[PDB]
């Protein structure tokens, strides 16, 4: 019944310094170290840092020195990761995992993950209306295809079997 | 030709297992010291300690899984709660404070000290009183030119004040094993963390370890010999800490130059709270001074050894703390009754690569009075103020480092000092020890057979006895020559009144009652009796009640071992013998218990039956 | 045909006297499968308790 819960997907312009939360449950949180791993769509998993709950000790990777900082809170059994001065190359999915009971470099428990995309696009953003960001809600009278990424960054799609609600417009 | 099973009592065969150790510590004074580590509850060791050197014994132990560190750990933590429980509780001190910065010329001096007046209770319930005190910046937080301040622990945990009389000074305490158990002490100067120790001895209680809580630098520890040691569970894995042991001590001088004063303001009937009064003299920072020539020289010893694991020519840099609470980030240590917190950035900024003023290094140290030792939840201690100026001088004997990691390899290596846990402070001293239980019932085949059922001397100067468990590395024949040596020590004190003889003094445990070691002793003396009477009960069914060596009529099966009598007794230790027969030792104990000695009873009396 | 511990309590005095090591094993320590003394060996069970 042990599971790690991460924060939600967030979008930010370069230099925005996002923080992510990792909720622990089902076990004694103050025992095992928490690790932050990031995976790009065309790259393998990458290890960022580990922070243990008792004393907050943390070891950060060479390339993330001065860029990332991790802490935690015992009362909420949650470890946080502050990633300052984010860059266009650093857009990927962020996972927080816990080492297995064998104490070797293996991960037995993970989290659902958070989506962090860095880009320069306006927040405001059948045939589709420019609905940036990507999430849309298509419905017929109150077969859907994936979206396409243009050079401007706006997402276009199509739905064939409308009045699709837009989160930036709040219709 | 015909081989029969033989029972031996007192064979030097031991197995490692976890048992509840007790305490041993020399009596420094008849006395009110009330040292927290012991209230004199640990019974005093004999003036002369007996250490036995074992010949041809290669017993290895694992430092990281060593069970002795966790027992002490839970021992100090239990000892602290037993000392703070009788002290007064500062539950009424969680009151909105109105603080004014202490008299100081602001040049930036950014004094952490505050001067706060609060409405405190008094001896009478209806009456109150407006008294003032002084608190550092780390003890108070802002609650939304005096403004409202709140004590840091009020929102999270209750607080209790340490009794003024108890002293936090570390004293040596030895841990011994109960009767019927043994402790093996490695004497290898170049001993690695985990692995075989070619020269092993045995001792009843370990040399006393001064329990010193230190976060970044080990204090007043045991010096290494020759080259400094770099003990680690896995040097390649960064998660495990890197424990170091020094061969030359590095002296450190710490002071609190502020001449504080103690003000006892009665806050309850029979209860008195101790607050800081007017500070006499200049406002100064707490600082620690370490000589740079010696620190530069020692740091050069640690960096030389580290290259063996990572290569001759690689970049070995030292860095600062990379994060964590105030505990891990600074050199948190206690002195004179208060708790310093020293930034060690000046010690750990250096870069070493390949080869090729005389002023001391000074450390800005903060001081805090409200602390939660060992990151415990729901608890907090307020250390009372220490009147007058205090000085500290200790020896630095070890560090706790960390691997930086990263994607790049063989380009640069940086070590960041850290104090993640207090257990690593005990592994730095219990590394050379291991707990084993001795098992004295070793069976072996011999052509000797039981005296027929129908049937019915050297006086001394035996040579070169080896002491207790000394024959563990000698041949089975030579080891079988000394059986009364172990049988003496299976029960009661192994040496010099080791345990049972000690528990005789009055009011030692009566006053102690169940506090601390009092329950440790009962579990150690009852388990001793239960293991001794277990072997005697095993004999009672097996015959051989009063005999150290008995031969009874039981055939030795050839499938248990195909080795002949000579090769077994010519060049084998009882330890190696117990390993091969371990698979069949339980069956032998079943055939020999009834078929060997109860068939006799049913036949022996039938023989005389009417 | 051994009867186990106290199995000969309903048999004759002669038949019951045939099994005496059965009880003598069980008078002290665990009667069966590490029943008591073998169990109290794990650490921090009673110390914490
Ligand atoms: C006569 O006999 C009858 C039969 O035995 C008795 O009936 C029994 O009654 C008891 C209660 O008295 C029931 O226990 C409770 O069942 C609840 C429902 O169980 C669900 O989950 C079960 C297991 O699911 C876990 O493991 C499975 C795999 O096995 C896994 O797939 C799943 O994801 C999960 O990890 C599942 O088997 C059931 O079918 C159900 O799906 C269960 O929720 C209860 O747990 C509560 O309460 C208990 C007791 O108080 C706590 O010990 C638990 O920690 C948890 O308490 C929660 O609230 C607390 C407040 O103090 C928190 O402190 C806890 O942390 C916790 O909060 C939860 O959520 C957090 C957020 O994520 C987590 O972090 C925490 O971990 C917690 O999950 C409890 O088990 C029996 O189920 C029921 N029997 C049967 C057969 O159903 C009858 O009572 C007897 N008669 C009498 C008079 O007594
Ligand atoms: C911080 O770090 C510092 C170091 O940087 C730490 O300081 C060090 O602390 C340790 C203790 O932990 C001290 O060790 C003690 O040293 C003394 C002195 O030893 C010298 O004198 C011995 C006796 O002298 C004889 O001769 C003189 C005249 O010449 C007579 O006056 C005497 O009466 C004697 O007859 C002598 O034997 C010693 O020889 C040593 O050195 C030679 C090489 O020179 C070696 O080969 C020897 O093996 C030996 O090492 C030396 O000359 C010792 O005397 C202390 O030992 C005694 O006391 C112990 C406690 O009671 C006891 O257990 C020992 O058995 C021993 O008692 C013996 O000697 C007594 C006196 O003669 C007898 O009465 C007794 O019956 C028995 O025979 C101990 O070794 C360090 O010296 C000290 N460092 C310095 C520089 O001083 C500091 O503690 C650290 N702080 C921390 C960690 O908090
Ligand atoms: C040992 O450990 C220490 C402490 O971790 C390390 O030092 C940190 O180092 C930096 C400089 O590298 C210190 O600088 C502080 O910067 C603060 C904020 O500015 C930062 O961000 C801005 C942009 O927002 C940048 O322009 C700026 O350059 C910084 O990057 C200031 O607010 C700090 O002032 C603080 O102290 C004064 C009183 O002294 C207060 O009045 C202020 O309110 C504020 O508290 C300061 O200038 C920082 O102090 C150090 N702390 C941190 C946060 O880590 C060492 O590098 C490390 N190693 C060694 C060898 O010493
Ligand atoms: C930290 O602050 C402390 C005060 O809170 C300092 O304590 C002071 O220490 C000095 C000596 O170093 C004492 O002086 C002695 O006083 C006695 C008695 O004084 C009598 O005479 C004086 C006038 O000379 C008078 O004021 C007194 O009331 C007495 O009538 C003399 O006999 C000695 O010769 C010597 O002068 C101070 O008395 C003492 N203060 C207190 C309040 O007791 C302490 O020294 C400071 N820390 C450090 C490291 O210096
Ligand atoms: C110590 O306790 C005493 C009371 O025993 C405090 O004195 C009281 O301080 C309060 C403000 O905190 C005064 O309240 C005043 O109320 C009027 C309205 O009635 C308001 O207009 C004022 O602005 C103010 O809020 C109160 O009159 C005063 N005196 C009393 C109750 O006799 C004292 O401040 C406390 N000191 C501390 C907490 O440091
Ligand atoms: C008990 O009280 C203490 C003192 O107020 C709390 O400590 C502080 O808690 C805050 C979060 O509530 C920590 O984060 C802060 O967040 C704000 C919002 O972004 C930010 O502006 C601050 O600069 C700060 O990051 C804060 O670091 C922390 N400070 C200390 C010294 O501990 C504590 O959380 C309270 N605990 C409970 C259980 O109420
Ligand atoms: C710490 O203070 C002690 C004194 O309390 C210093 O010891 C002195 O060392 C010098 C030589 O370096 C001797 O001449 C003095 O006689 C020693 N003092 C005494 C009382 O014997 C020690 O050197 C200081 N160390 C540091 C690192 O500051
Ligand atoms: C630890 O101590 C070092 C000094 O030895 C501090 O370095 C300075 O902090 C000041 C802010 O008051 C900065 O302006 C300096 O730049 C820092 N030094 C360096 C070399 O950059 C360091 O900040 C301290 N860190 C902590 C957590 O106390
Ligand atoms: C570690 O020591 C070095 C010097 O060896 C310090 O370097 C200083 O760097 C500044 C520029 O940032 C120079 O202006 C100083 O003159 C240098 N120091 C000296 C003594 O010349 C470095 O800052 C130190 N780091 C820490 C954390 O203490
Ligand atoms: C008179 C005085 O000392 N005021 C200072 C104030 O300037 C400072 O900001 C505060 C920090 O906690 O401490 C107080
Ligand atoms: C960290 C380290 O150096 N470990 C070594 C280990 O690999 C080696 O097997 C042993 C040989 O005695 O010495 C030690
Ligand atoms: C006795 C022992 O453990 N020896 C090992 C050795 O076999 C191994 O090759 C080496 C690797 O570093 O570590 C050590
Ligand atoms: C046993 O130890 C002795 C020294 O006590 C040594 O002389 C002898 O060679 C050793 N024999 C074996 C087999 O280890
Ligand atoms: C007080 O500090 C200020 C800082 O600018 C300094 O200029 C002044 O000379 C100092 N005066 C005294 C009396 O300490
Ligand atoms: C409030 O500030 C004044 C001036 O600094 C001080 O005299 C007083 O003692 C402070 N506390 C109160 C009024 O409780
Ligand atoms: C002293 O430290 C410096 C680096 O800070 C180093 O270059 C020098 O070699 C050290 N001294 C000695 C005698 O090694
Ligand atoms: C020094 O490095 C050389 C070349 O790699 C190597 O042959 C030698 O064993 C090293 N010596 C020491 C003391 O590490
Ligand atoms: C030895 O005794 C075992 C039973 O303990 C039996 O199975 C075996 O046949 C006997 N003989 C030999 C030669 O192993
Ligand atoms: C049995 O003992 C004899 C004489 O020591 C020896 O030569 C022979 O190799 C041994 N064989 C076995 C199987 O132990
Ligand atoms: C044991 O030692 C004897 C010499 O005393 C030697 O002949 C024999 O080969 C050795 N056997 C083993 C296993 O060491
Ligand atoms: C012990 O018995 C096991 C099988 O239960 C066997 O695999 C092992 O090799 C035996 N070891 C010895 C030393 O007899």
């Amino acid at each position: 019944e042990v599971r790690l819960v991460q924060s939600g997907a967030e979008v930010k312009k370069p230099g925005a310094s996002v923080r992510v939360s990792c909720a622990a449950s089902g076990y004694t949180f103050t025992d095992f170290d928490i690790h932050w791993l990031r995976q790009a769509p065309g790259r393998g998993l990458e290890w960022m840092g580990w922070v243990r709950p008792l004393g907050g000790g943390v070891s950060y990777a060479r390339q993330f020195q001065g860029r990332v900082t991790m802490t935690r809170d015992f009362y909420i059994d949650t470890a946080f990761m502050d990633f300052r001065n984010l860059k266009m190359d650093d857009t990927a999915l962020y996972f927080c995992a816990r080492m297995g009971a064998a104490r070797e470099w293996d991960f037995q428990y993970w989290g659902q993950g958070t989506r962090v995309l860095v880009s320069s696009a306006s927040t405001k953003g059948c045939l589709v209306k420019d609905y940036f960001p990507e999430p849309v809600t298509v419905s017929w009278n109150s077969h859907t295809f994936p979206a396409v990424l243009q050079s401007s960054g706006l997402y276009s799609l199509s739905s064939v079997v409308c009045n699709v609600n837009h989160k930036p417009s709040n219709t | 030709e015909n081989l029969w099973v033989t029972v031996y009592y007192g064979v030097p065969v031991w197995k490692d297992a976890e048992t509840t150790l007790f305490c041993a510590s020399d009596a420094k004074a008849y006395e009110e010291k009330h040292n927290v580590w012991a209230t004199h509850a640990c019974v005093p060791t004999d003036p002369n300690p007996q250490e036995i050197h074992l010949e041809n014994v290669t017993e290895e132990f694992n430092m990281w899984k060593n069970n002795m560190v966790e027992q002490m750990h839970t021992d100090i933590i239990s000892l602290w709660d037993q000392s703070l429980k009788p002290c007064v509780k500062l539950t009424p001190l969680c009151v909105t404070l109105q603080c004014t910065n202490v008299t100081n010329n602001i040049t930036d001096m950014r004094g952490e000290l505050k001067n706060c007046s609060f409405n405190m209770t008094t001896e009478l319930r209806d009456k109150k009183q407006k008294v003032y005190s002084l608190f550092y910046r780390l003890d108070v937080v802002q609650i939304n030119s005096n403004k409202e301040y709140r004590l840091i622990n009020c929102n999270t945990s209750a607080i209790t004040q340490a009794c003024p009389k108890v002293s936090f000074e570390p004293i040596p305490i030895h841990y011994c094993a109960p009767a019927g158990f043994a402790i093996l002490k490695c004497k290898d100067k170049k001993f690695n963390g985990t692995g075989p120790c070619p020269s092993v001895s045995t001792v009843q209680c370990t040399h006393g370890i001064k329990p010193v809580v230190s976060t970044q630098l080990l204090l007043n520890g045991s010096l290494a010999e020759e080259e400094v040691m770099i003990r680690s569970e896995n040097i390649t894995n960064n998660a495990k800490n890197i424990l170091v042991q020094f061969n030359t001590p590095v002296q450190i001088n710490c002071t609190r130059p502020n001449n504080n004063t103690r003000k006892s303001i009665r806050i309850g009937p029979g209860q008195a709270f101790y607050a800081t009064g007017d500070i006499i003299g200049d406002i100064r920072q707490a600082h620690c001074n370490v000589s740079k020539a010696t620190w530069n020289e020692t740091l050069g010893k640690v960096v030389k050894q580290l290259r063996k694991h990572f290569g001759n020519n690689t970049i070995i840099r030292f860095a600062n703390s990379s994060g964590g609470d105030l505990e891990v980030t600074t050199h948190s240590f206690n002195c004179g009754g208060e708790f310093f917190y020293c930034n060690t950035s000046g010690l750990f900024n250096s870069t070493w690569i390949s080869n090729t003023s005389n002023d001391s290094i000074t450390l800005p140290c903060r001081i805090k009075q409200i602390i939660n030792m060992w990151q415990r939840i729901g608890q907090a201690m307020y250390a009372p103020p220490i009147q007058g100026v205090i000085r500290c001088v200790s020896n630095i004997t070890g560090l706790i480092l960390t691997r930086d990691g990263g994607s790049t390899n063989s380009t640069t290596e940086t070590f960041r000092p850290g104090g993640g846990d207090m257990r690593d402070n005990w592994r730095s001293e219990l590394y050379k020890y291991k707990v084993v239980k001795i098992e004295p019932l070793g069976v072996a085949p011999t052509r000797a057979k039981r005296r027929v059922v129908g049937g019915g001397s050297a006086v001394g100067i035996g040579a070169v006895f080896l002491g207790f468990l000394g024959a563990a590395g000698s041949t089975m024949g030579a080891a079988s020559m000394t059986l009364t040596v172990q049988a003496r020590n299976l029960l009661s004190g192994i040496v010099q009144q080791q345990s049972n003889l000690l528990r005789a003094p009055e009011a030692q445990q009566h006053l102690l009652k169940l506090t601390v070691w009092g329950i440790k002793q009962l579990q150690a003396r009852v388990l001793a009796v239960e293991r001794y009477l277990r072997d005697q009960q095993l004999l009672g069914i097996w015959g051989c009640s009063g005999k150290l060596i008995c031969t009874t009529n039981v055939p030795w099966n050839s499938s248990w071992s195909n080795r002949n009598l000579s090769e077994i007794w010519d060049n084998m230790t009882w330890l190696q013998w117990d390993k091969e027969i371990s698979n069949y030792t339980q069956i032998i104990y079943g055939l020999l218990e009834e078929s060997q000695n109860q068939q006799e009873k049913n036949e022996q009396d039938l023989l005389a039956l009417d």
